[PDB]
């Protein structure tokens, strides 16, 4: 959930808005090993919970997620249910555990590709226009990632907005994503440079993927 | 002496205008054919499986023309090549289809099979269904036949289904069409089709249009 004012900013200036619950547990092995424990369900609860208690009555707010890569566990089911008993003005998704679980409306694939299929064992990311027409699918389409746009990157990008255009069920998606974390540091003579990680004696630390 | 007058166009020539050659005459086999008074007028074959096609029943449902009579009876028999696997034998009489009754003149039989060989393209398993006609105590009035292939064709959640696989059709439209014959089929030009066709990887063939 964001800082409180950044919603009054999208219902007023327009934009349409997914409010995500603050729970991403990617480090696990394997990824839901406590979205699947039943004693880490009074915690992922109450920050699903608290966050629609919160932001409800915003108009901007159209869809809620329920996290971020964390698996798909039985605590997922649980949690989506009770905002779909709570509040059925809005769809929720949850793209863990493949992207198209019991645990989301909308198939919400990370960087599926547009064309390639990607066909991982238990979590695979089909071409988004195969996904679709999966045998017995029915669900929208909108991509919660795509066209990671670290350094010089955006490349396809075109292809993706054809498929989109071309195809009723395929809705969209979010690009991943929209400002460099880079933070500043300073050299001898105070002039400021862009740092990312590593450049503060952190480690083990992935670079220049915060970028 | 047969005359039979053929018209090249007729009202039905409004429901036949496929794209090919136009052309008319008697282009099909003529023949004759002896039946007795009392006579197989019609019989369906169906084959129906469990989940994992280890068991199948085979119905057989028959029809009759002439005089009902107590003492006639059907039998159905299935054969893989020249083993007898099934049999069933029953008087005519179905069971009741609505308030005035059932039909007298149609009886239904079902065969077991066990551990079935199933039909497809890739391994044409046949059996041999015999339909006989006759008396209780055995006297044959007349046989027809058919050849049999257990299988199963289904619809299911998207995808078309043989026999619980789904099938990816390799296939070709054909005409019956002959350089020198025009719209006469013989068996040597269906043949070499046929081996062709199975050749280049062929499964497959429509009956474009007819
Ligand atoms: C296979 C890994 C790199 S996971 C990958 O890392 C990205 C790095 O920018 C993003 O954080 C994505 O959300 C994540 O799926
Ligand atoms: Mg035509
Ligand atoms: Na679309
Ligand atoms: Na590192
Ligand atoms: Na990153």
């Amino acid at each position: 959930p964001n800082h409180p004012l950044w919603y009054t900013l999208c219902d007023r200036y327009g934009l349409y808005v997914v409010d995500e619950a603050n729970i991403e547990t990617h480090g696990m092995v394997p990824m839901n090993r406590l979205t699947d424990d039943p004693r880490w369900l009074p915690a992922m609860s109450e920050r699903v919970t608290r966050m629609v208690q919160r932001d409800r009555n915003h108009p901007s707010v159209i869809i809620w997620s329920l996290g971020s890569e964390s698996g798909h566990g039985a605590n997922h089911d649980a949690l989506y249910r009770w905002i779909k008993s709570v509040d059925p003005s809005r769809p929720v998704q949850y793209e863990g555990g493949g992207a198209d679980t019991t645990a989301t409306d909308i198939i919400c694939p990370m960087y599926a590709r547009v064309d390639e299929d990607q066909p991982f064992p238990a979590v695979p990311k089909w071409s988004i226009k195969k996904w679709l027409s999966l045998p017995g699918e029915t669900r929208p389409l909108i991509l919660c990632e795509y066209a990671h746009a670290m350094g010089n990157s955006l490349g396809g990008f075109a292809k993706y907005w054809q498929a989109f255009r071309q195809y009723p069920r395929l809705q969209g998606g979010f690009v991943w994503d929209w400002v460099d974390q880079s933070l500043i540091k300073y050299d001898e003579n105070g002039n400021p440079w862009s740092a990312y990680g590593g450049d503060f004696g952190d480690t083990p630390n992935d670079r220049q993927f915060c970028m | 002496r047969l005359a039979v007058m053929v018209l090249r166009w007729s009202d039905g020539s409004y429901l036949e205008d496929q794209d090919m050659w136009r052309m008319s005459g008697i282009f099909r086999d003529v023949s004759l054919l002896h039946k007795p008074t009392t006579q197989i007028s019609d019989f369906h074959v169906a084959t129906r499986f469990n989940d994992d096609f280890s068991r199948a029943v085979l119905e057989a449902e028959v029809q009759m023309c002439g005089e009902l009579r107590d003492y006639l009876r059907v039998t159905v028999s299935l054969w893989q090549g020249e083993t007898q696997v099934a049999s069933g034998t029953a008087p005519f009489g179905g069971e009741i289809i609505d308030e005035r009754g059932g039909y007298a003149d149609r009886v239904t039989l079902r065969l077991n099979v066990e551990n079935p060989k199933l039909w497809s393209a890739e391994i044409p398993n046949l059996y041999r269904a015999v339909v006989e006609l006759h008396t209780a105590d055995g006297t044959l009035i007349e046989a027809e036949a058919c050849d049999v292939g257990f299988r199963e064709v289904r619809i299911e959640n998207g995808l078309l289904l043989l026999n619980g696989k789904p099938l990816l059709i390799r296939g070709v439209n054909r005409h019956e069409h002959h350089p020198l014959h025009g719209q006469v089929m013989d068996e040597q030009t269906m043949v070499q089709d046929i081996l062709l066709m199975k050749q280049n990887n062929f499964n497959a063939v429509r009956c474009s249009h007819y």
